[PDB]
């Protein structure tokens, strides 16, 4: 299938799923009900960075579906594909906000769920110094639990942060890897839509550390492509929806490494089947250099 | 009335030509008044002395048959065929003279082998042994095998590796697999004789068979061997347009095609003897500038500034600063002999293949190439002596351009975006990926001439700008490439200015301009080399790829042969100037419809560039839809 | 008002053609009415799409230069050059197909070597070993060396021994020594491209160089190799004119040029298959008849009756008795396809080089020549069933003729009058003696086509009759030879009838007709072979001998190429039809005056045959006085 | 040195010599002196065969110069050359008739001079039966006296008649050959003009044996070319005059074999330098079989 159509497919699927769960919100809670994420000063971080407006009640969350529909121009041009990928990310936040409104505690451990603002700032000061060389948003399903743990423990050993979302979380706990913020391994959710909580990390990094005002979308995407060094590793079969989410990571400037055969785009969407060298392709595609530690040498 | 051009420097000097009282190509076009509708439709045949005959272009009315019995379709197809045969013969002698120079290369000679890796790769294509041999014994053996392709009567010809076997087998079944270059030229001339071929389909099929000996043999060997002797082009900066001429320097303008002369003149422009003579006569130095193909040939390899394109060659002398106009063959307006009489410019013809009356003939001695070039260049430096500095008017208009994008350099640039651990290096895989993915909608080749029937450079720029706006990367050769250079499209800055989102993103990653200048019109073989590699890498034929060729302002018979072999190769071709075929309904159906069923491509005739761009995008999307990309 | 012909049988069927309501070549000429004066003067160029342009044939008035700047002289010279290139390519593909058949001769093949003594002598000319070798290994080596002359790029070409060394060095100094056949065709097509050659002198010199690859290479090898495979022609009796068609027999008419087809058809006309089959359908037998050159080729070698010449090919179908019209290439009027629809005649095209629309294509399989010829001849015999015998009209007019006078047979005839003890045998000395002595004033070659601009066969007969009356022996080829056969000049009785005293006496002693039919138009090389031997035997050049060539009713581009290489060889040439050169004053001066200073001969334009004979006799007497004879 | 011009020159020379000796005739003997040849019933046989009129007095002989001038059409065409060669033969008879009027016995032995009519009848009957296969009019000068006798004795041994005229007569008597009618070797005269006396043999043979009437010139030339088998052998350097006379022998139908280089004409004028085989070429050129 044509790649542009595949992104348009999952984006339209994401909208249809967002309309479904926000319809549950208006029936169980009415059009006036508090909508917010825990310990966030930016309301809906993805929607805020794009429009500069905050979402408080369910009626505004329902009225934010118009943002998704506006970003889904179905013309086979690159700028339409990046916008369509952003539409999926906005719809993923709509679904994820609805998860927090229909249930007071929708996410239970091992799933961390949303990441609070103080965690962003805490994690922010080492990112500038290069203490963590990058972040690895590895999602999907590995063919073997050993090859999953082999990769995640490799990324952790490099000192950088890795973020699990999907079936790989189950393969990681089987692989005897240890999670935690100090461990730089964060499992988000089993649903595909829970990847949006890592997208809000880079967006909030543009608002907090980049000092960019909400609504300067082109500048936020510039900060995201240049400063925050993120890359996504997609494993296993790829549905139309998750493919649509990958275009959102391109809009942020993040390459998409995968093991599934897919119409490649250089430096942005690549296919590496050798799991043993997968870590190296990801570190190169994002220009990640490991900070060596040399003992000091004085000559006085 | 209609504007003569879109270039400002072209318009400024056209007024000086009116002030000085000299005629230009624009002036002679208006004098022709209403050109005949019999020859513009192709329904006139002069192939014997029973005529000249003329039949009616409207079927069912007027006179329907010529004296011998040839219908309108027969006359059109035969006049078309001879245009193809003429274009093939022009590029044939071009490459033939190049291959002969390769046979005469020596270690301590003026012509040397500069790209040994290219030669060693070409030798493998000709089944020539290279292991442990001398590099000039290899070059001589390759030249003999290359020259054999022009006139061998037994066996098969040697074709480049990038030609897909699917296309070869398609030609064999169709019956248009090429023979010797000169053999096919004579075969077309034979069947165009009176009382020979009288079938539109078979006649055009002969033209297709003849055109293949140009793109895949004549033009190919001419480019392959030029790179071996003079160096494969790489990314190099230059300046374009008529503002490159320096008032206080010796302005030697190289015009024509055959690069051996221009190449030697460049090396002769550094001789300390001839540099001092340029200063003793009162000039700052030697300022070399090229025009048309021979200007591209030296610009691609040595960064020589490009003076201008086809219809500007007259206006270069109008500046009054051209001291020596050195020309060889092809596309040298014979009016330059009469024009140069109104100025101090010494109009010098060099090749015996193109004598011009009332010009200065200084035969280029191919046995002493460097010495002969020095002697010719000395006579141009000595002509700066006669310069009148009160009549000189050089418009301060020149735009930067980046060229030198050979197939080898394009592949080298594509390695920047290859992951070290993933894909293979030194392949055309990065270009195939963005095409299959859809980031690049397609690839278009904008070549062609200038023509008084079109506002010069207007159709070139409107087409290129339209294509790059629709995320269609554009490659350019010939005067169409120089039109883009003058406008300023051959710059990396043209990505953010004119290209769409997809193309601008590709331009940022690869660090290339949206318009890639790939050399002269014999270097069009590089485009066939390029498209072939993409077809082979994706396991498909060329009629399946989203590729298209455009000739917005074509004119020469060479363009007809070029456009034909591009269609026969399997690439749709758009024409901005109507060829003389409108009088033959069956010939039009063959060229614009039945061709698709034959080679998977067909001709398009559209004078409106904005309409042509729409047709290219819609045709490409169809071939993408057919391929599943 | 003006007579269409002088042959009665031609006129009778022209009345039947009017009754049947069919078009003829005469009818389509009248429909053209006033043909354009720009193309008849040569001042029209279509060599690109900036045109079509037309300049004034009157210098100083009207439009003086074309759009590119080409003057009237440049345009004319380029239009002339391409006619020579077209004519050369026609004879090129003719001889090329012949040489390829010689390479495929085998002991168990349809094509065999018949004249071994000629092969052994021709092999010596190509430096091919014959001692103790097989005769077919010799034939293959000669064919390979012969084919190399068409497209070799290095070294020199092989020229026949009868070419005087004085003439060879004359070409070298002039710069017109020929190269490869196809190479020269492309060279002319190259320099005629727009922006190339623009000098009348250099352009015509290129045309002369191109024509030399025809007379002394193309036509020569075509004649040389045809004799080897099919037999060297010898004196043989036949009948001519349209009265040879038999009402109660199968009338298969062979038309075209390439003799391989007609040769196999002749052998297929003796197959018990087709002899009995011709009787089973109700006919007496197979009556083979030839037309134009392919009719001459079989008449010279097998005595096949000659139906008629060029402009009679339409009237043969008008008879209603032609069951099968088998054609190959060159000078097959495409109107025959529409004409044969009004009759039962099966118009059959055979060669892929000359497809004709709405005809019956039966591809001649050159890999199984005899089988394919039988299949084609079967389709013509089976069509006798559809003949309507009430509408058949065969004019009761046919005249006997003697032909087959090859250089070998003419030399054989000259041995009768040599004293056994005195002179040498097997030489051209007897002919040189009567020329030196003065019994024969000179020797003239009357060749050419038919042309509607001249009363057909009238200018041919008036020229030949005038020359032989002035004691000038005449040799004839092509349609001019067939015009003499129909009139009855190829008879030994014509010596006392029309020839002068000297020529009639030569005819009695040698036992030959006053007019010697020497074969087809590729067999004109025999005349160059003949005149060359006399020049060598007398230690002089060919421009010194009292020789002349006449083309009273020429038409084809082949005629242009034929006349050119005859002049460059050193033989004065008269033209009865004005070539399109009247618009170029410098071109006219070159062809009719300046040529003399280059090659010792020049062109003559005279439409009146009685005036031409006077000019030929006076020019010869001038050369005789200069030589002291 | 064009062959046609060379014949026209010697033909004009032959006329000039006839005008010179006929002027001697009118001055020493007047316009009414008898002109005739001994024992001939045809007066002047060459002029008789051409015009059918007999010449009796000097005034008619002077008026017969007009016959020579009419045959000297100076156009390079063959029929003009044979007529010019006949003009020389007519002029040779004028010169030779004037010899017989200026002197009662102008030819003394060994020179026989004119041949009488009874000798024609005697020598004529073996020519018809082929007893004498041909006649050989060998004239000129041989480079050696031995090669002259070698050839004449070869012709004599073949049984045919040979006729000497010129210096070869002196070379023959030096060569120890014997002359005489029975010896089939007849010397006519030392002057070139005496060749007409063998020319008158064939013409008189056409009038006697062919029964052809005087004035049927085209028929006389046919009889001479077909019946009487004559050939002329020219030796040594050839002046313009004798070359002009050779064209007269061509008009009769007789080939001309010579050793001097000359523009050859097949079966009519050939050059054979090998004297040993000269006899063989002459018999072939005239189709003479022994
Ligand atoms: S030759 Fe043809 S195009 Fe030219 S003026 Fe004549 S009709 Fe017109
Ligand atoms: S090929 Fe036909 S239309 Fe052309 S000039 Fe000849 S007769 Fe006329
Ligand atoms: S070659 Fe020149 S004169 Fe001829 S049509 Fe072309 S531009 Fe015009
Ligand atoms: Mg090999
Ligand atoms: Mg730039
Ligand atoms: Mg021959
Ligand atoms: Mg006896």
């Amino acid at each position: 299938m044509n790649l542009f159509q595949t992104v348009f497919t999952g984006s339209k699927q994401a909208l249809a799923a967002a309309e479904g769960i926000v319809k549950q919100a208006v029936d169980e809670k009415g059009r006036d009900y508090k909508v917010a994420f825990p310990d966030t000063a930016y309301s809906l971080p993805v929607i805020f960075a794009a429009t500069g407006k905050k979402i408080t009640n369910v009626g505004e969350l329902e009225g934010a579906l118009d943002i998704v529909r506006s970003l889904i121009v179905e013309e086979e041009m690159l700028d339409k594909l990046l916008n369509s990928g952003l539409a999926t990310a906005v719809a993923a936040e709509i679904i994820e906000a609805a998860k927090y409104v229909l249930s007071d505690a929708p996410y239970a451990e091992p799933c961390v769920g949303f990441i609070s603002d103080p965690i962003i700032r805490s994690l922010g000061v080492p990112l500038v110094t290069g203490d963590i060389p990058g972040v690895a948003v590895i999602l999907g399903e590995c063919p073997d639990s050993e090859t999953a743990a082999k990769i995640i423990k490799d990324y952790q050993s490099k000192g950088l942060l890795t973020c699990l979302v999907g079936k790989v979380i189950d393969q990681a706990i089987e692989g005897k890897v240890k999670m935690g913020l100090d461990l730089r391994v964060i499992p988000l959710g089993y649903d595909v839509t829970s990847v949006i909580h890592v997208v809000t990390i880079a967006i909030r990094a543009a608002l907090i550390f980049g000092g960019i005002k909400g609504g300067q979308l082109n500048d936020i995407l510039k900060y995201t492509a240049e400063r925050v060094p993120a890359f996504v590793n997609a494993f296993g079969p790829l549905s139309e929806l998750v493919v649509s989410a990958g275009a959102g990571a391109i809009a942020l400037g993040f390459p998409v490494l995968t093991d599934q055969v897919v119409p490649e785009v250089p430096t942005l969407l690549l296919t590496q089947k050798d799991y043993d060298k997968m870590v190296k392709t990801s570190l190169e595609a994002r220009n990640i250099k490991i900070k060596i530690t040399e003992i000091p040498i004085p000559v006085s | 009335e209609k504007a003569k051009s879109i270039d400002q420097a072209t318009l400024q000097l056209l007024d000086k030509a009116k002030q000085d009282g000299v005629e230009t190509v624009w002036d002679r076009k208006a004098d022709m008044k209403v050109q005949c509708g019999f020859g513009s439709a192709g329904v006139c045949c002069r192939n014997c002395s029973m005529g000249p005959c003329r039949v009616s272009p409207v079927p069912g009315k007027g006179v329907e048959r010529g004296i011998c019995g040839a219908t309108a379709d027969v006359i059109v197809s035969r006049n078309f065929a001879r245009m193809v045969a003429a274009g093939t013969a022009a590029h044939s002698d071009h490459g033939r003279s190049i291959a002969l120079s390769l046979y005469h290369t020596s270690k301590d000679g003026d012509i040397k082998v500069k790209d040994e890796n290219k030669l060693k790769e070409v030798a493998k294509s000709f089944n020539v042994e290279t292991e442990g041999r001398d590099i000039y014994d290899i070059a001589h053996d390759v030249a003999k095998e290359g020259l054999s392709n022009y006139g061998k009567q037994l066996g098969e010809v040697t074709l480049p590796p990038s030609l897909p076997e699917k296309r070869k087998e398609l030609w064999r079944k169709l019956g248009v697999y090429p023979r010797a270059v000169d053999r096919e030229i004579a075969a077309v001339m034979h069947s165009t004789h009176i009382g020979c071929n009288a079938d539109a389909e078979a006649m055009i099929k002969m033209s297709m068979r003849c055109s293949l000996t140009d793109g895949w043999m004549g033009s190919f060997m001419g480019t392959e061997f030029s790179d071996i002797m003079f160096g494969t082009p790489h990314s190099i900066d230059t300046e374009a347009n008529l503002g490159v001429l320096e008032k206080n320097s010796v302005n030697v303008v190289l015009h024509g095609h055959e690069p051996l002369l221009s190449e030697m003149v460049v090396e002769a422009a550094s001789d300390p003897e001839l540099v001092e003579l340029a200063k003793s006569v009162g000039a700052d130095g030697i300022n070399l500038c090229g025009m048309c193909c021979t200007g591209n040939e030296v610009s691609m390899r040595h960064g020589i500034k490009i003076a201008g394109n086809f219809m500007q060659q007259e206006l270069a002398v109008v500046t009054g600063a051209v001291d020596g106009l050195i020309v060889d063959v092809q596309c040298i307006m014979p009016a330059l002999a009469k024009l140069s009489k109104s100025y101090h410019t010494k109009f010098i013809t060099t090749s015996p293949k193109a004598h011009i009356t009332d010009s200065i003939y200084m035969e280029f001695d191919e046995e002493n190439p460097l010495d002969s070039a020095k002697k010719i260049l000395k006579e141009a430096i000595l002509n700066f002596k006669n310069r009148d500095q009160s009549k000189v008017m050089i418009p301060e208009l020149k735009c930067k351009a980046i060229l030198g994008y050979s197939v080898e350099e394009i592949i080298n640039k594509l390695d920047k975006v290859v992951n070290t651990q993933i894909g293979p290096m030194q392949t055309v895989k990065p270009l195939a990926d963005v095409l299959v993915s859809g980031v690049l909608r397609g690839a278009a080749a904008v070549v062609g001439c200038n023509n008084p029937k079109v506002v010069q450079d207007s159709a070139h720029i409107e087409t290129i700008k339209g294509l790059i706006k629709n995320d269609v990367i554009v490659v350019v050769t010939g005067c169409a490439a120089q039109a883009a250079a003058k406008y300023g499209l051959l710059q990396k800055e043209a990505a953010e200015k004119y290209a769409g989102p997809g193309l601008a993103t590709v331009c940022k990653l690869v660090d290339i301009p949206p318009v890639l200048h790939m050399g002269s019109c014999v270097d069009i073989s590089r485009i066939l080399d390029l498209v072939g590699r993409v077809a082979n890498l994706l396991g498909v034929d060329m009629s399946d790829l989203p590729v298209a060729g455009v000739a917005p302002e074509w004119m020469s018979e060479k363009a007809v042969a070029i456009g034909t072999y591009v269609v026969t190769s399997g690439i749709d071709t758009w024409l901005g100037v109507a060829p003389p075929v409108t009088g033959g309904p069956e010939v039009v159906d063959i060229l614009t419809n039945k061709m698709e069923d034959w080679v998977g491509a067909k001709f398009f005739i559209e004078t409106d560039p904005h309409k042509a761009v729409e047709q290219i995008v819609n045709r490409m999307n169809e071939k993408r839809k057919k391929l599943g990309i």
